[PDB]
RNA sequence: CGAAAGGGUCCUGUAAGCAGUAGAGUAGCCUUGUUGUUACGAUCUGCUGAGGGUAAGCCCUCCUUCGCCUAGAUUUC
RNA sequence: GAAGCAGAAUUCGGUAAGCGUUGGAUUGUUCACCCACUAAUAGGGAACGUGAGCUGGGUUUAGACCGUCGUGAGACAGGUUAGUUUUACCCUACUGAUGAACUCGUCGCAAUGGUAAUUCAGCUUAGUACGAGAGGAACCGCUGAUUCAGAUAAUUGGUUUUU
RNA sequence: GGUAAACGGCGGGAGUAACUAUGACUCUCUGUAGCCAAAUGGAUUAACGAGAUUCCCACUGUCCCUAUCUACUAUCUAGCGAAACCACAGCCAAGGGAACGGGCUUGGCAAAAUCAGCGGGGAAAGA
RNA sequence: AGGGAAGUCGGCAAAAUAGAUCCGUAACUUCGGGAAAAGGAUUGGCUCUAAGGGUUGGGCACGUGCGUGCGGUUAACAACCAACUUAGAACUGGUACGGACAGGGGGAAUCUGACUGUCUAAUUAAAACAUAGCAUUGCG
RNA sequence: GGAGACGACGGCGGGGGCCCCGGGCAGAGUUCUCUUUUCUUCUUAACGGUCUAUCACCCUGGAAACAGUUUGUCUGGAGAU
RNA sequence: GAAGCCAGAGGAAACUCUGGUGGAGGCUCGCAGCGGUUCUGACGUGCAAAUCGAUCGUCAAAUCUGAGCAUGGGGGCGAAA
């Protein structure tokens, strides 16, 4: 079930890309950059206890294991799994390079 | 912030109402649930 | 001129079926495990930007077919 | 047009109604005052010299509490709550649409009626005129925007019974 | 004579010379959380409510600022087919002393027969 | 679309929430409640695993299918039969997984009536009426 | 003296009927492919006989190391197992 | 999820705690029924001299309802409008 799922394309309901996610696990100097756009006051369990993969806080370390035995965390461990889709793979998908000397 | 974790008084993701709870320690100060009073000047 | 068809242009998203040393695992027969073997099994992969639709207020077609035609009625200094 | 009006910003006055004159907050209340944007947020009439568009207050049938008065039925200095009017197909007016008689049709004329644009900003002039200094314009030229008006669907959104 | 002392009246406390009801005549009156009560010192009463009110988060076509789609109407046809209401009629302007004109006076004007709508008058509220 | 009550006397209307499993749940309180308070995590399909049952059946010595005298509590075993729940794991599709339907918005307070209940059929459902409790009067 | 003759609600057990599952005969449908498939009939009255069915009652006997027992804690020297 | 009951853990005992059992209440969500809160609702010479839609209250009882019977205008009946 998705809360209000007949806005949920809105621009002010979006939510982190993939791609995002995948640089924010690679380097904490990007989830570092994340985590300072956002007020610690008002996070759950006061910004604590994060799951990186699910871009997502929660209120106690027993929500946070008890959120990774489930389904989506596990999609979205299949789909970083895969890979994000990137520029680079747009233009690898259509044969184009950049060419810097 | 305190206040509003003991009681409840959260709002969409667990944040606090510190609005609500400001409103809730007001109305407990002005109706007399919190002790206060102005001392006489000694002569 | 009309009805089909063909080509184009758009829309969706890869048809039915068949096959597969793809498939978590389970159960049989024997070489008792050496893709042992056979069976089933969401799904996946290939045939397949395939299948389906397309003017109803989309485009083209003397040159792809079939059909229609010089009417009928009424009125008029 | 006038003023110690240097410039800038103004102030007083004259002709002028062509064109505009806005969001918003506050109902413990004569709802009138605040804050902002702005070029500016001017004032009135066509009701209020009684009076069927809709909708909140003066406002008031029947139910009910509370206060004052009254022996009481009840009435009020009052305060609160809930509560039935429900056209248009007629004539005219208005907006559009046809149309007889003049054979049918094509191209026209134009009496009359209507009429439309508006304000700001930026570049340059020019850090110039003017000025002790701080500051600081304008004419010509150029480019956008505000409000209004008339269209349109290449593109971007929205709409899907293309079921 | 005694009170349900109900209604009602009632600012107290002392005295006296009255001596009983009514008295009458003077006087003067202003603990930053305790103590005491059989844990509590309460009505600032919980739950319950299609009761009345203020506000917050979420949410949104209430707007801003409107747009589009569907069905049934409205439309047109065949059939069938009323009622309300109706002195007579319906274009305006100025004047028409009694603060009212639709008919009068003076002007503007003014061309058959019609259809869909509209809500200014005029009609229309068991008004 | 974007904004999110700027609308309006007034969030009227609409939208949002909603089933089930698990974590968790404050003040106040007549201690019974409040409470589904609040705030969170999850839900499809497929292939498996585990747990939760029923019926029947014990060796000797005699008399002869039963009667005794014994002997034993590993039947803790065999055979047959049976249905629905619960939990756990892997794999897999995804923009949706209570996929339609069905289905609480929540909270801070104030006034008010104790509550359940009843009435003005055809304008008023309420602080009105009733109610239990309490108090008074009359009657042997 | 009994019957006629008697409230509301809660869970538990027995029986009939219905629903559901399997086999078989017969019939019907489907059949590009699959489906030993899907669907339909397969019933037994009143009235009687006979054999049995919770409660309860009777006989023996006398229970603490208390026992029997319902989902629900009742029963027993006023005699239980 | 009230009494009552079972077991375990403490307490000299009365009682205390924990896990079950049980199924009480003019309790609660809610279907039918009964009722009638709201909507600039539909309808307004209506389907209707009070109907229709959505929404709402209540739903094991002071619940709903039939037939028979009783109370009759100076009256009756009235959880009182």
């Amino acid at each position: 079930g998705v809360f209000a799922k007949r806005t949920m394309t809105k621009t002010r309901r979006r939510l982190r890309d993939l791609d995002q996610i995948e640089r924010d696990l690679r380097s904490p100097r990007h989830l570092q950059q994340y985590k300072e756009t956002k007020a610690a006051e008002d996070l759950p369990g006061l910004g604590l206890y994060y799951c990186i993969e699910c871009a997502k806080w929660f209120e106690s370390e027993t929500s946070l294991v008890g959120h990774r035995k489930g389904k989506p965390h596990k999609r979205r461990l299949k789909q970083l799994k895969e890979g994000a889709y990137t520029h680079e793979e747009a233009m690898a998908a259509i044969g184009y390079r950049i060419d810097n000397g | 912030e305190m206040l509003a974790r003991k009681s409840g008084r959260l709002l969409k993701g667990g944040e606090p109402d510190v609005d609500g709870v400001a409103k809730q320690v007001l109305n407990d100060f002005m109706r007399g649930k919190i002790p206060w009073f102005t001392p006489a000047p000694e002569p």
